[PDB]
């Protein structure tokens, strides 16, 4: 039962930044394996006995402890050094992973550019309607996004969804879908998506008439 | 020398049981104990257990004792794991790892397995071309869209113009709208690129031999 703290949780870092990460058991351990984990896909061996790189991984990183602390560095932050690390336990067991540390990578802000789009005739059809706003390319996550009907607020039928931090360019999108009835959309004219951002001191908001 | 082989998703009724292989495929199958480790959507790893092929020995994690059972074929080097009376905490990505000597490090890891415990049944998806309303997009010329309501089994494919076109592309992450799911996908083209053009959407769920087309037609 020996449990694996990992700190920090969470972190980002702008490239060119050292970078530690730890990882301290409830008892001593032998050596500690690392892992490395992109969003999708399966975890890669990344340093095994606490200091030897696995195969590929670059210079830039490197681990040590003893007893119950261990850690892993790096010595300057890069755009493909962003993912989830686990440190590994397996000198006792059962065999405990750590709790996780999520790297980030940080970059220059950058504002969303937002889209609204009306319910489609084919779904109207059927009798039901759906809204649709699109917050993209936005950096600092912490967005937040309201809907208003003919000028009142609505928190209600509404569905968010987030994308990772995009690879090439380091942003983030965001999804708004707002479903009624074909009789509550009629039974009203206005429809607002509205964005509230650090990178404005003031709403940004997007809407059309029915 | 590495090269590991899952199964497809799985998708068991609570109460069920699924029976899921990994086969080895490039090295001294009975030479390696086998790991199989369990992460639950937008969480951590935690170890089940191990098999040795070649005696068929055997440790296992104990809060997985009545629920899981290790075995393999030798003679096609794979090894299995079936686990029992499934439940919603059963749900999630299952992987097989090949151990080494000495330091004991879990060198090549499966493309990993994913399980679904419910009660559901697979429904098809509605594909809905959103089309823009005149300046109610900004910059980036213009941005289209494509809404896939209401189907069950995750598993969907989405593209644009059989995938001529993927670049300035963003498929959202599925949400579930009690027992169902719903996905969007963006497109942003230049000006002189969309009526003159032609921009399609192409979705495709797996679970119900569905493959709709829709073509983005303006207002």
């Amino acid at each position: 039962q020996i449990v694996l703290t990992q700190s920090p949780a969470i972190m980002s870092a702008f490239p060119g930044e050292k970078v530690t990460i730890t990882c301290s058991a409830t008892s001593s351990v032998n050596y500690m394996h690392w892992f490395q984990q992109k969003p999708g896909t399966s975890p890669k061996l990344w340093i095994y006995s606490s200091s030897n790189l696995a195969s590929g991984v670059p210079a830039r990183f490197s681990g040590s402890g003893s007893g119950t602390s261990y850690s892993l560095t790096i010595s300057r932050m890069e755009a493909e050094d962003a993912a989830t690390y686990y440190c590994q336990q397996r000198s006792s067991y059962p065999i405990t992973f750590g709790s996780g540390t999520k790297l980030e990578i940080k970059r220059a802000d950058a504002a969303p550019t937002v889209s609204i789009f009306p319910p489609s005739s084919e779904q109207l059809t059927s009798g039901g309607a759906s809204v649709v706003c699109f917050l993209n390319n936005f950096y600092p996550k912490d967005i937040n996004v309201k809907w208003k009907i003919d000028g009142s607020e609505r928190q209600n039928g509404v569905l968010n969804s987030w994308t990772d931090q995009d690879s090439k360019d380091s942003t983030y999108s965001m999804s708004s879908t707002l479903t009624l009835t074909k009789d509550e959309y009629e039974r009203h004219n206005s429809y607002t998506c509205e964005a509230t951002h650090k990178t404005s001191t003031s709403p940004i908001v997007k809407s059309f008439n029915r | 020398q590495g090269q590991l082989q899952q199964s497809g998703a799985e998708l068991v009724r609570p109460g069920s049981s699924v029976k899921i292989s990994c086969k080895a495929s490039g090295y001294a199958f009975s030479s390696f104990w086998v790991n199989w480790v369990k992460q639950r959507p937008g969480q951590g790893l935690e170890w089940i257990g191990q098999i040795y092929p070649g005696d068929g020995d055997n440790k296992y994690n104990g809060k997985f004792k009545g629920k899981a059972t290790l075995t393999a074929d030798k003679s096609s080097t794979t090894a299995y794991m079936q686990l029992y009376s499934l439940t919603s905490e059963d749900s999630a990505v299952y992987f097989c790892a090949r151990s080494g000597n000495y330091p004991y490090a879990m060198d090549y890891w499966g493309q990993g397995t994913s399980v679904t415990v419910s009660s559901a049944k697979t429904t098809a998806p509605s594909v809905y071309p959103l089309a823009p309303v005149c300046g109610g997009t900004t910059g980036s010329s213009v941005t289209l869209g494509c809404l896939v309501k209401g189907y069950f089994p995750e598993p969907v494919t989405l593209t644009w113009n059989s995938g001529s076109l993927s670049s300035g592309v963003h498929t959202f992450p599925a949400v579930l709208q009690s027992g169902l799911y719903t996905l969007s996908s963006s497109v942003t083209v230049t000006s002189s690129t969309w009526p003159s053009q032609t921009i399609t959407c192409n979705v495709a769920h797996p679970a119900s031999s569905t493959k709709v087309d829709k073509k983005i037609e303006p207002r």
